[PDB]
């Protein structure tokens, strides 16, 4: 039993979100079964927001009733639901999963949706030149994610890739690399940035 | 129909029986189920009417309780039982509404923090920006306060942190901490310090730097 | 104010063609549309109700879960014109089965008999024999209904909406539920 959300990734404020939930290993006209629809803000928790029912019983959050349609169509296994006049508060991972009769047995794997208006925009990649700890500081992205390696993955431990943070609608986080002093400069440190929804990958050698 | 989850953070080592508790401010009978979600990943039904096990979840998981109080256990935790675990009450079907969540973290000795601080780049200030960043790694517990002084001077604006989940490794946390300024304030002072105020230290460990040298 | 006016008893009495319309007493703003659909795990029926009303606009929708019956209740109130249309593998235990017989058919040991299940894998092993009210526009209907549901020993239960209710008792036992109207506690 499996479920698929899909979703636009990105969308400006005031827009309408239209999310799509593909399921099978199971049936939308048994009696008792429903899907829902179930979104959590990042490092927040979970929030129910509607769910739709075999027999086409639709229930909502009614602090959000006046923006969520939920509808199904059961011959091609997909549950909908739009959200009318997108905000920032409607940046959220959004879960699909099954309702047996009371419960969320089944659950997908979550589609994230950032509400901006930024455009997208690829990273400014800067070094961080002083055991010692080395670092790299990725400013100015949009959206996530950016990955970060170092050594393209051969510097592994005392490695902490920060959560991006917001400044100014984009986002900034900061690598940092805690190596032996015997190791640099005299062996090379390179920072790896990928950001995979510009096509952008960087690599910055820090020198002293 | 209001459901607390308690405590929020539950610091255990593994091996131990830990307990999380959900309470309802009403009866609710049964109506109560508990998810887990590891961090990245979906939420996965544990406990299903309070006490009622779920196929191919491992044994240690139990839960209990009826009425308003609730509880779900676990008899050894494991590494990977780092998670949220929320409880939802189906009491008010259709109506279903989820709790505040429970953490579960890892003990570990309280460590002091590795403050390190970095000049902006010179890539940097050609772009016409300056970002002091500050570093404070591997530390425990979580709570930690970052205050920045510029030639002694406070400083209030333009200033953003991150703090980095719990480390899989040693269990420490991480954050980052980032001034913001112009290229034209930055040249400008000469001193930029980043005091870290923890519970391993009644003074604040300082690192700095001066712009001179 | 001219409002459809139409009585739906698991029947087409609120069908194209039984349909009136009706046009109210002074001082009544509003028309009224109340549908009561009833799920038992082996049918559904429902009751509707159109005329005029009382009170304000609005909309009210209510989902109700009575030892696994579901009833949901739609209830509408507008206040223009003709606006009120707007709505629409066996377990052990065997129970006689009414989802839209009268209560003429719905006597006895009369109703047809089910073979309950796990529905959404949860145990359906007790029978149900009650009625479903739902009550609009100064007229109220009612209907027998007898099926599985996951509890044996409620007695004279029920759950409320608005203008709805449904209530019964349950029982144990294949086909216990032949007649339950006298039920003690
Ligand atoms: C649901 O149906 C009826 C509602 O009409 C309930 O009450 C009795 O129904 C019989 C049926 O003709 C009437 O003659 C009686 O007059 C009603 N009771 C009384 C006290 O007058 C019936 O009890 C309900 N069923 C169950 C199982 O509770
Ligand atoms: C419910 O019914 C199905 C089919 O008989 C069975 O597989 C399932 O285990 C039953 N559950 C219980 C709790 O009886
Ligand atoms: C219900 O019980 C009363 C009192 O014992 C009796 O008057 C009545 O006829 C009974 N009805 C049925 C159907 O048993």
């Amino acid at each position: 039993v499996t479920l698929k959300e899909s979703g636009p990734g990105i969308l400006q404020p005031s827009q309408t979100l239209s999310l799509t939930c593909s399921f099978s290993g199971f049936s939308l006209n048994s009696f008792g079964t429903g899907v829902g629809w179930i979104r959590q803000p990042s490092g927040k928790g979970l929030e129910w927001l509607a769910h739709i029912w075999w027999n086409d019983y639709k229930y909502y959050n009614a602090a959000l009733e006046s923006r969520l349609t939920i509808s199904k169509d059961t011959s091609n296994n997909q549950v909908f639901l739009k959200i009318a006049s997108v905000d920032t508060a409607d940046t959220a991972t959004y879960y699909c999963a099954r309702l047996r009769l009371r419960y969320f047995d089944y659950w997908g794997q979550g589609t994230t949706l950032t509400v901006s208006s930024a455009k997208t925009t690829p990273p400014s990649v800067y070094p961080l030149a002083p055991m010692v700890t080395l670092g790299c500081l990725v400013k100015g992205y949009f959206p996530e994610p950016v990955t970060v390696t170092w050594n393209s993955g051969s510097l592994s431990s005392g490695v902490h890739t920060f959560p991006a943070v917001l400044q100014s609608d984009l986002y900034t986080l900061s690598s940092s690399v805690t190596v032996p002093s015997s190791t640099w400069p005299s062996e090379t440190v390179t920072c790896n940035v990928a950001h995979p929804a510009s096509s952008t990958k960087v690599d910055k050698k820090i020198v002293p | 129909i209001l459901m607390t989850q308690s405590p929020a953070i539950l610091s255990v080592s593994p091996g131990e029986g830990v307990s999380f508790s959900c309470w309802a401010n009403q009866n609710i009978g049964t109506s109560i189920h508990w998810y887990q979600q590891r961090t990245n990943g979906s939420p996965r039904l544990l406990i299903k009417y309070a006490s009622e096990s779920i196929s191919g979840i491992p044994s240690r998981f139990s839960g209990s309780g009826s009425g308003t109080d609730f509880t779900l256990s676990i008899n050894s935790v494991e590494s990977e039982d780092i998670a949220d675990y929320y409880c939802q009450q189906s009491n008010s079907w259709p109506i279903f509404t989820f709790g505040s969540g429970t953490k579960l973290e890892i003990k570990r000795a309280d460590a002091a923090p590795t403050v390190s601080i970095f000049p902006p780049s010179s890539e940097q200030l050609t772009s016409g920006g300056a970002s002091v960043v500050c570093f404070l790694n591997n530390f425990y517990p979580k709570d930690i306060n970052v205050k920045w002084k510029i030639d002694g001077s406070e400083r209030q604006n333009g200033v953003l942190n991150s703090w980095t989940d719990q480390d899989s490794k040693d269990s420490t946390y991480s954050m980052s901490s980032t001034l913001t300024l112009t290229k034209d304030e930055y040249e400008r002072h000469n001193s930029y310090t980043c005091e870290a105020t923890h519970k391993t230290s009644t003074s604040p460990i300082v690192k700095s730097f001066n712009r001179n040298e | 104010l001219e409002c459809y006016s139409c009585v739906q008893k698991a029947d087409d009495g609120c069908s194209p063609n039984k349909m009136k319309t009706v046009k109210c007493a002074p001082g009544v703003d509003v028309c009224t549309e109340a549908v009561g659909a009833v799920e038992t795990i082996h049918g559904q029926f429902s009751l509707a109700v159109r005329g005029c009303g009382s009170g304000l606009p609005g909309k009210n929708d209510r989902g109700l879960d009575l030892h696994g019956l579901l009833a949901f209740i739609q209830l509408q109130q507008c206040a223009q014109d003709r606006c009120n249309a707007k709505l629409n593998p066996p377990n052990g235990v065997e129970c006689y089965s009414c989802v839209g017989l009268s209560r003429e058919a719905c006597q006895g040991t009369s109703p047809p008999v089910v073979s309950c299940y796990n529905a959404s894998d949860h145990v359906y092993k007790g029978c149900f024999d009650g009625n479903v009210t739902l009550t609009a526009a100064n007229v109220t209907v009612s209907l027998p209904v007898r099926g599985c549901v996951q509890d044996e020993f409620c007695t004279r239960d029920g759950v409320t909406g608005p203008g709805f209710t449904l209530s019964g008792s349950c029982c144990q036992g294949s086909r216990c539920n032949s007649d339950l109207r006298n039920k003690t506690y």
